[PDB]
């Protein structure tokens, strides 16, 4: 009855006999997940995926966090990143805190980056020319606990690379 | 208390990739590009300003269509997996290994009656997940509800 399922390997991919169980006790039945992928950091397991069961048929990011039960069975739970006037995009972590990507609307004229939901930076991609350049597909590529890239392809051929340093103290 | 810094660099790619896939390895930046008639699966590296095709993993395969790709980056080791898109009952894949990011070593494997028989998958990069003194790589899948 588990909608999400992982087979897993501790022999570096030689064999995939291990089974990791994901109890995502969600409210809704028959809901299709798209582009599912696990976000992993140190101990923690999480998932990033899309759902399209909304009015506009537009796909919408969901991000669920998991903790532990058995050695192979995790219990996950949706994480609220909802934010008025912005659309949830990509998710990463710098230093056990979430860094989160958002578009202004579903057309990614702009992208905002939030640090621990407490500070934010604006990314206004320059136009390729006569046509609008968005940040559709902007994702994070983490370097270490203070540095991550945010890359997106304004248009085909062109890769916009944002190098990001962040540190929160006290 | 707070320190925030932003820089912008540009990169051009020879290849118009259908799907990009980014990983950091030894603080170099690497891509797994996919063009598509004719198809390839190029392993690329940013030396500043441009990507550089380092390998074509599609070549060393008896692979008919477009595979799922599951990349994993341990610190010393890079392991990539090209898995054929279903639609039998078991799934075959080809894996590539390097400890160096330049020379990937061929191979082929099969998971019989594999656990994700009727699950949908999509390509992604990942890290090993420590689970009580063990590292695991995960291939994860979702139930198919939308009518087809």
């Amino acid at each position: 009855k588990d909608d999400i399922l992982c087979m897993a390997s501790h022999d570096k991919g030689e064999t995939w006999g291990t089974k990791i169980v994901i109890k995502y006790d969600n409210y809704k039945l028959g809901v299709q997940y798209f582009f599912l992928r696990p976000y992993i950091s140190k101990n923690d397991l999480s998932f990033h995926f899309y759902v399209g069961d909304n009015i506009n048929n537009v796909k919408n990011v969901n991000f669920i966090e998991c903790t532990h039960e058995k050695d192979l069975e995790f219990v996950c739970s949706n994480r609220d990143f909802l934010k008025d006037n912005k659309v949830l995009q990509d998710v990463s972590t710098l230093n056990d805190e979430y860094i989160v990507s958002y578009g202004n609307d579903n057309n990614f004229a702009e992208c905002y980056i939030f640090f621990n939901n407490e500070n934010s930076i604006l990314i206004k991609p320059e136009k390729y020319g006569q046509t609008t350049a968005g940040c559709y597909g902007g994702t994070f590529v983490k370097i270490d606990e203070q540095r991550t890239l945010f890359i997106y392809s304004s248009s085909q051929g062109i890769y916009n690379i944002h190098t990001i340093y962040y540190a929160n103290y006290e | 208390h707070v320190f925030i810094r932003t820089e912008l660099s540009f990169i051009k790619n020879n290849v118009p990739c259908i799907r990009d896939m980014f990983f950091i390895y030894k603080r170099e930046l690497y891509n797994i590009c996919l063009d598509d008639d004719e198809t390839h699966i190029y392993v690329q590296k940013k030396v500043k300003d441009s990507w550089i095709t380092l390998n074509d993993l599609f070549k060393e395969t008896d692979l008919t269509g477009r595979p799922h790709i599951f990349a994993y980056v341990d610190v010393e080791e890079i392991i990539i997996l090209l898995c054929e898109d279903e639609e039998k009952k078991d799934m075959t894949c080809h894996r590539f290994y390097s400890n160096d990011g330049k020379e990937y070593q061929n191979s082929e494997i099969t998971i019989s009656d594999y656990i994700l028989k009727d699950k949908l998958l999509s390509s992604y990069v990942s890290l090993p997940l420590k689970i009580e003194n063990r590292e695991y790589f995960l291939i994860c899948g979702v139930s198919p509800y939308k009518f087809k």
